[PDB]
């Protein structure tokens, strides 16, 4: 699939950038594809959970 | 952690 | 009593400025093309 | 004040 | 809809 | 030691009495007493771009141009034919409820109200028009006229 | 944690 | 017949603009063609009663 | 910890007197006002254009 | 048939955008093609109630 | 946005925000830049307007919360001004608008 | 004819 | 909530 | 939340 | 009882500031260009 | 009892401060290149 | 002859 | 509504 | 409600 | 002050 | 001050 | 205010 | 040294 | 050692 | 008892700078060459 | 999230 | 392997040099290429224990 | 505070 980092988060809005180059912003509940739908965005920890379990974070080169 | 962060959200979705 | 007194004097003091405002007419003004 | 914002 | 300044266990 | 732990508590208690879930609290009270306050008391007017045919014969009634209170509303004078009609001077009626910006050369008038449902009247001798159009302004309707394209019934410089 | 109503809206004890 | 819906309304005076582009001004009592004598204006509702019992309102698409 | 819960809530209390619901409650009694200063006594004069 | 979001809101009119590109505003009590009348305008979450209960909120891609 | 000047189009809608700014351009129908010739701002307190007097391109930043008003656009070529309204604090902020006038 | 604002359950 | 013509009508307890 | 506005809409409306 | 003179007064402290600033109105600003 | 005067005159202190704070927004600024 | 403004029930 | 407005109206016409 | 002649003319009660 | 106004 | 607003 | 952070 | 910072950090992580 | 949620969490006796 | 009060004091007085201090912040320079 | 300089055995 | 000696060090992220002349910066849990993850960075003694148990400290030639 | 400074 497509892999989504954190690009950068504060509390409510988060912008992601995933493999392809392509950059979204997200909101408390919000469409990712491939990644179901956000269903909360830690701003303090930079993690964001989704509906299908895979939480998205800072990149393990960019944090 | 976020499970006391989620709960919350539902108690205030669920109590408007 | 003097419950009615106060608030005459307040619709008083509220009614001279509402007059006030009524007399007001602000005088039409002519702008001229160039 | 609601719950669904 | 939640602040997670506001977080406490 | 334990003096030191418990003076730092009282201590970070008076220097930031406002926890940080009570900022937010108060952030989003303000954000909510700011968002009442700028409400606007029922529906606002519809933004309508309408048009009018200006007839100057006697016994017809003045147009009406429908403003809102702080809201520019800009009329635009055209012959029958549709072309611009160059305004050659205006004079405004109460100009204390209404601000008027018009360059000197153009054709197009910009009212703005500045009180609530104070209306008045407003006269605009055209180019070549010896009859003055007569309009009326009425501010706070339910709908307010962003744009008014006046035809008026002669025929103007451009053709 | 409070709700963008102004409303409070607190869990009661989750660890996580 | 012919249409009337409220151009303009304040208490008293109610500028009427029918179907045909024609503008008129009603006041308390008025004849209006087609639609009788005005019997009352409501100029917080925006709304003109008639004897005849037809009510002149703003237009759907100007309200 | 009540004590800072209590004192918030006065302390919200007397920093915004006028709920939200308050303040559309006041803001509809100003334009009903001024709709009554603005409004002509009688019937406003019939804008003719004669000759 | 045509799809309406909301491309903003306030207290009282809601300004539309569909699937056509065309723009609409609408108040309280207003009519809608394909989606009934309006029957209440929520401001604070940005969502429209019409009769035939269809709901009107901001679009997915813009909210 | 295209805008439509016939009468009975409602103006186009500009969501703006509290401290950000959002950049209007104006296009003509061929997608190429309309310089403007002016512009109006109704109720200058809650929104701030920079523009250089040359390009086509209009800067808002939204000074009050959610006070909204409206804007004239007076461009080179058209008579009919360009009429926008100006709503600020919605849950989306224009960046950057292209205005596709009739024209 | 509501203002959102005064909304309460 | 207030209505437009100055007087207060409230509903009194409705949830979702 | 938007039973109680619909509820009151409708008082307000049958109590003018 | 006096708690409600109290409430009454900070209200309409608030409310004077909140009329005020309803009356304000801010004329409008052409600008021409070059 | 006393204290929770006190503490409610400290957070109104506070709040005051960070109301106006909010309240603040810098008018944006334009710098045009040579 | 009327003034709405003044309108009650 | 319309109701107290119409008979208020006939009230003063009949006694001028 | 008040006439144009100065006097006070209401109606007693009237419901829509 | 008359009711024929 | 009327319901039909 | 966390122990993941 | 490490030891207890080491030990503080676990104890931070378990007890968020 | 404290945190960087704002809470003391700290290691009881560790020497090395 | 009186010794809480003091040390509160001192350390609030602490921190009233040392708040101040990290609130301070130098604006960058930028230096041209010839 | 360990501050190195806040240490005590 | 590769031998990574720290640069630089300051509470939190610390700056290390390889043998190849590569840079990297390292946090509380990271990544480091041979010595596994990061466990702790000791910014007053110079020290960053990882997992693998391998110590990472200030080169002889520069402290 | 550490001895292995």
């Amino acid at each position: 699939r497509i892999i989504y980092y954190i690009q950068a988060v504060i509390p409510g809005r988060a912008w992601l950038i995933g493999s392809n180059g392509s950059t979204l912003t997200v909101r408390e509940g919000s469409k990712i594809p491939g990644y179901g739908m956000v269903k909360l965005i830690d701003s303090l920890q930079g993690r964001i959970l989704t509906s299908s379990g895979q939480v998205i974070k800072f990149s393990q080169e960019d944090s | 952690c976020t499970d006391a962060a989620l709960a919350a959200l539902e108690y205030h979705k669920s109590n408007a | 009593q003097q419950e009615i007194q106060q608030r005459t004097s307040d619709m008083l003091t509220a009614a001279t400025q509402l007059v006030q405002d009524w007399k007001q007419v602000e005088t039409q003004v002519y702008t001229e093309g160039t | 004040p609601f719950g669904a914002d | 809809c939640v602040s997670m300044i506001g977080g406490s266990r | 030691e334990v003096i030191d732990k418990k003076a730092f508590k009282d201590m970070t208690r008076n220097l930031y009495p406002l926890n940080p879930e009570q900022v937010v609290k108060l952030k989003q009270i303000y954000e909510t007493s700011e968002y009442a306050k700028a409400a606007t008391p029922g529906t606002p007017p519809k933004p309508t771009a309408t048009s009018q045919f200006v007839n100057l014969s006697p016994g017809s009634t003045p147009p009406v141009i429908r403003l809102s209170q702080g809201f520019v509303s800009s009329l635009v004078f055209l012959d029958s034919t549709g072309a611009p009609w160059p305004i050659a001077a205006y004079d405004l009626g109460d100009p204390s409820s209404f601000n008027i910006q018009w360059d000197k050369t153009s054709n197009t008038l910009m009212i703005q109200a500045t009180k609530l449902y104070n209306y008045g009247n407003l006269a605009v001798r055209l180019r070549g028009l010896n009859t003055p159009v007569m309009l009326t302004l009425i501010p706070g309707q339910k709908a307010v006229d962003y744009r008014v394209d006046l035809r008026v019934q002669g025929y103007g410089p451009n053709a | 944690r409070v709700s963008i109503g102004g409303t409070v809206y607190t869990a009661k004890k989750y660890d996580d």
